[PDB]
């Protein structure tokens, strides 16, 4: 099974001064509320991506499909804010989180890998009913379910989330019911 | 209703002022001219029937383009609605309306709803 | 004399006006605050700085610095120090 | 709100204030007076008159949200007001709270 | 103008009158408290005037 | 942090408590005392045990005033169904619930479902659902050393 | 001659009186935040034991 | 609410506005509608503009009026930022009790000041 | 003391005000139950005296009583809760 990108989340910082204000009001498709949050929420049809604007000028995206699609998107509303009079610049850009899921097409016994790996998984039914793995090897959360549905995130880099899912796969086929 | 309302406005408002008016020592009869001309204008646009008628960094440029134009909302054409939102909320894309004592002018005419609900995809 | 609610109810009905209504704002228009520090100002010579509080909604340490500008809190011989505007 | 200033009703009686102005008739700021005094009789008419209560389907195009006021663009929107059905490629609604 | 300027000596009168009151006990703090109370609703009112010109 | 820790301590020592009953005594909701929870098991390393139907199973029976042989039958049926899996990723309390009422309906002192959802803490409506899951092998759920005064068969559906 | 039921009602008084302060010191915490006030966290049930 | 005109402190604001300028650097004389002109306040009315001049520029107490056009009430003396080494030279004024807080406006920001205290022989004790 | 006293001071109580909202609590009929000692799982067993003696158990009875809570808001509204064996 090959876990499939849901969001990719990334930092760009333009590195000069933004007014949150005159950005909103000139940028199309802009919603900037002051008491919620202080940044400037724009967003791109082509692209589905959310972006933060701030005074500082980092810029976070969520949700882009590929990690192509999340620069593409920045470089587009880094070049919009340029249009409004603010110089934008590609600063430290970097992919602070990829989310992988798949599923494994079989159910997962979650009493099973509790008892194997107590430390590794920590799970309480009425808390949630998925169970929740963490492995030291791979910097990311493995989520298990009856279904079999498995999630990954937090992983710096695509190929962390595909080894994580690949280490653990004999383990859920032998708890396959 | 809708005329009715607007006639109902304009007399609240002419008593209202008249007593600022004295205070200034402006005559009475100018405060029942501002009033005709105010009736007047409706009568002239024909809009709203009136009782009174009746009588690299560097290289951002190089990715152009992929921006809708600003220009194209205000082209002072669009049909006008005024009204009060009791919240918005937003889904993903998709857009959900609550508004309450909204006018709307659409076909040159207005429309008044207690309530509205609105769906939209953006 | 066991019960098995979710979340306490005087909990939730906090969290309901929490999200409804956020106490402050964001740190801008400190001209338009300023001007609001003028008119309480003029209404009376020594404003608290919690009735401050409650006019403008700039955070109370950037109202601070706004009111150190035009203003000296002054103890009044009863400590308790209340702002008030600078003779100079 | 002073939204409602900006109507056709509220802009007709602007203008009028203005051409008293221009003669001198009413001394300058009584405009002011009287569109403050406005705004009180058209919130009040427009809290307690009562209105048909109406749904629409539509397509969003652009949404502006600031100082509290929601700013909305609509294209290609359908309003069902009771039995009429009203088609308009081009409308805007404006929201403040 | 004559005529307006002794409306305005009445007015003055009805702040005698206002002194009266206050010996007794509040009409005139009232009234100052009004002002002040409608001026907050009038400086939010200001900020919404002006993005309604802006949009429209 | 002293709600997590209690939650954290009725699992080390084996006799496991509800959620909701700590939250009746907490002012913190579940889902903050459920965050510090996990921050407090990090801090102290402990392992993570499964809740145990039986423990619950005896205060609801014994607030209901069930008699011992029904309480019996109600846990040998939620003790059956979760082997057989008949319920899928399904919460302890949730389970017990559903087959406390089938116990009851089954015994001449038949307990309403809403009663019952009001003395476990679950809603009604996810009973009502857990019961039809397990209705068709309910009466292999049952103890064969039990008396129905209402027939499996004739048992009320909710 | 004292009989033991009065005595008791004597204690008892004082743990009631116990029992209300405490009522009242919860209730002006709660009430200072203005959320809401619940009766049974009010009350103490270990000083009546 | 005593005496006031239009909105409240706007009288202030003007003294406050004119500090402003001469601590920006550009320094041009300003007469009382001059001023109104530029904060906006020009449309003020005519009975508000009279009562400014006839009772609130003169309620003041450190007001200054040069002839024509006022003067910033705060600070009397122009903001140098010069001769502080003469002012240091003679310890009987103390250099006529200097405090930072005067300058750091009259033209230079309080980084470049830090640096150039401490570089220079002059130096700055703060009870 | 009891049967009869028990009630008499909890009905002989100044009704607790706390205020700006006001709550107020009255303490009115009691309600007792016979002696029960709660076990690890929370089940609860009637006492016996014999039994008390062999696990150190103290004999005591639960007390209860029914609290009405009255709340007003300044708005001219008033809430009114019925607490039944507390």
């Amino acid at each position: 099974i090959v876990p499939q990108l849901q969001n990719i989340v990334s930092t760009v910082n333009l590195g000069c001064k933004l007014d949150l204000k005159t950005i909103a009001l000139r940028a199309r498709n802009a919603e900037y509320n002051p008491k919620r949050f202080a940044a400037v929420i724009m967003r791109i049809r082509e692209p589905r991506t959310t972006a933060l604007i701030f005074s500082s000028g980092k810029m976070v995206c969520t949700g882009a499909k590929s990690e192509e699609q999340s620069r593409l998107a920045a470089r587009k509303y880094a070049r919009v804010v340029q249009k409004l009079g603010f110089p934008a610049k590609f600063l430290d850009f970097k992919i602070q989180n990829m989310v992988g899921s798949c599923d494994v097409k079989f159910p997962i016994r979650l009493e099973g890998l509790v008892l194997t790996h107590q430390q590794f998984s920590s799970y309480e039914p009425e808390l949630f009913p998925g169970l929740i793995y963490r492995m030291i090897k791979p910097r990311i959360v493995l989520l298990i379910f009856v279904s079999g549905k498995v999630v990954l995130t937090g992983a710096k880099v695509r190929a962390e989330i595909y080894e994580a899912f690949e280490n653990i796969y004999p383990i859920l086929k032998g708890f396959r019911k | 209703t809708v005329p009715k309302l607007y006639r109902s406005v304009i007399e609240d408002v002419i008593n209202d002022v008249r007593d600022i008016f004295l205070d200034d020592g402006v005559d009475e009869q100018v405060l029942m001219e501002l009033k005709t001309l105010w009736e007047n204008k409706l009568m002239q646009s024909r809009a709203v029937d009136g009782f009174h008628s009746e009588e690299e960094e560097e290289p951002l440029n190089s990715e152009d383009d992929v921006s809708d134009e600003e220009g194209q909302e205000l082209f002072d054409t669009e049909n006008v609605v005024v009204c009060q939102y009791d919240k918005i909320h937003r889904s993903k894309n998709k857009w959900k309306f609550h508004l309450k004592d909204g006018i709307m002018n659409l076909n040159g005419r207005d429309y008044i709803f207690s309530k509205a609900i609105g769906d939209a995809e953006w | 004399t066991n019960y098995k609610p979710v979340a306490n109810h005087q909990y939730n009905i906090e969290y309901e006006r929490k999200k409804k209504e956020d106490g402050k704002r964001a740190r801008a228009d400190k001209q338009h605050v300023l001007d609001m520090l003028f008119s309480a100002f003029e209404k009376h010579q020594y404003y608290n700085l919690k009735d401050l509080v409650d006019i403008t909604k700039q955070p109370v340490v950037y109202l601070k610095e706004i009111l150190k500008e035009i203003g000296v809190q002054n103890v009044k011989g009863i400590h308790k120090n209340t702002w008030e505007l600078k003779p100079e | 709100y002073q939204l409602y200033r900006n109507t056709t009703l509220g802009n007709s009686l602007q203008e009028s204030l203005d051409e008293l102005i221009q003669s001198q008739q009413i001394t300058p700021q009584l405009a002011l007076q009287v569109l403050l005094q406005f705004d009180k009789a058209i919130n009040a008419a427009l809290a307690q008159r009562v209105r048909n209560r109406v749904n629409f389907r539509g397509s969003l195009n652009t949404y502006r949200f600031c100082d509290n006021v929601w700013t909305f663009v609509l294209n290609d929107v359908e309003f069902r007001e009771v039995t009429e059905l009203i088609k308009v490629d081009k409308v805007k609604i404006v929201a403040c709270d | 103008a004559q005529l307006k300027f002794f409306e305005q000596l009445d007015q003055i009168e009805k702040q005698r009158k206002d002194e009266q009151e206050r010996e007794i006990l509040q009409l005139r703090l009232k009234q100052k408290a009004k002002e002040m109370q409608q001026q907050e609703l009038a400086q939010m009112r200001q900020r919404d005037a002006n993005l309604t010109a802006l949009a429209a | 942090i002293a709600s997590a820790c209690l939650y954290i301590a009725c699992r080390q020592e084996g006799v496991p408590r509800t959620f909701k009953e700590i939250c009746a005594v907490s002012r913190i909701s579940k889902k903050e005392i459920g965050r510090c929870f996990k921050l407090i098991l990090k801090a102290l390393e402990t392992s993570v045990d499964l809740i145990t139907t039986g423990d619950f199973m005896s205060r609801f029976c014994s607030n209901l005033c069930l008699p011992k042989q029904v309480q019996m039958a109600a846990t040998h049926i939620a003790r059956k169904a979760v082997e057989l899996d008949l319920v899928p990723g399904r919460s302890p309390i949730s389970v017990a619930a559903a087959a406390i009422y089938m116990a009851s309906q089954a015994s001449a002192e038949k307990r309403t479902q809403k009663e019952i959802g009001d003395i476990a803490g679950v809603a009604d409506v996810t009973i009502r659902q857990s019961y039809r899951l397990i209705y068709p092998r309910a009466p292999d759920l049952f103890p064969t050393d039990f008396k129905f005064d209402t027939p499996v068969d004739k048992l009320p559906q909710l | 001659l004292d009989l033991a039921g009065p005595l008791l009602a004597f204690l008892f008084r004082g743990m009631f009186k116990n029992l209300l302060k405490e009522v009242r010191i919860y209730a002006q915490k709660f009430i200072d935040r203005g959320k809401d006030f619940n009766l049974e966290l009010a009350i103490k049930t270990r000083i009546i034991s | 609410s005593g005496s006031s005109g239009y909105k409240f402190g706007v009288l202030a604001k003007i003294v406050n506005y004119m500090k402003t300028r001469h601590q920006r650097g550009d320094t041009h004389p300003l007469t009382l509608d001059e001023i109104l002109d530029e904060t906006q306040h020009l449309d003020i009315g005519l009975k508000q503009k009279q009562w400014l001049m006839t009772e609130a520029l003169v309620n003041n107490p450190k007001i200054e009026v040069i002839d024509g056009k006022y003067a910033f009430k705060p600070k009397y003396n122009v903001r140098d930022k010069k001769a502080l080494l003469r002012l240091l030279d003679q310890h009987d004024q103390r250099g006529l009790g200097g405090i930072l807080l005067e300058d750091i406006e009259e033209a230079l920001p309080n980084s470049q000041k830090a640096v150039k205290a401490l570089g220079d022989q002059i130096l700055f004790v703060n009870r | 003391f009891i049967q009869m006293s028990v009630q008499r001071i909890v009905e002989d109580a100044p009704p607790i005000d706390l205020q700006p909202p006001r709550y107020l609590l009255k303490f009115e009929q009691i309600y007792l139950s016979k002696p029960t000692h709660w076990e690890r799982d929370g089940a609860p067993s009637p006492m016996m005296p014999n039994e008390a003696r062999l696990r150190n158990l103290t004999y005591s009875a639960p007390l209860y009583v029914d609290i009405t809570k009255t709340v007003i808001k300044e708005g001219e509204e008033q809430l009114q809760t019925q607490h039944q064996k507390t």
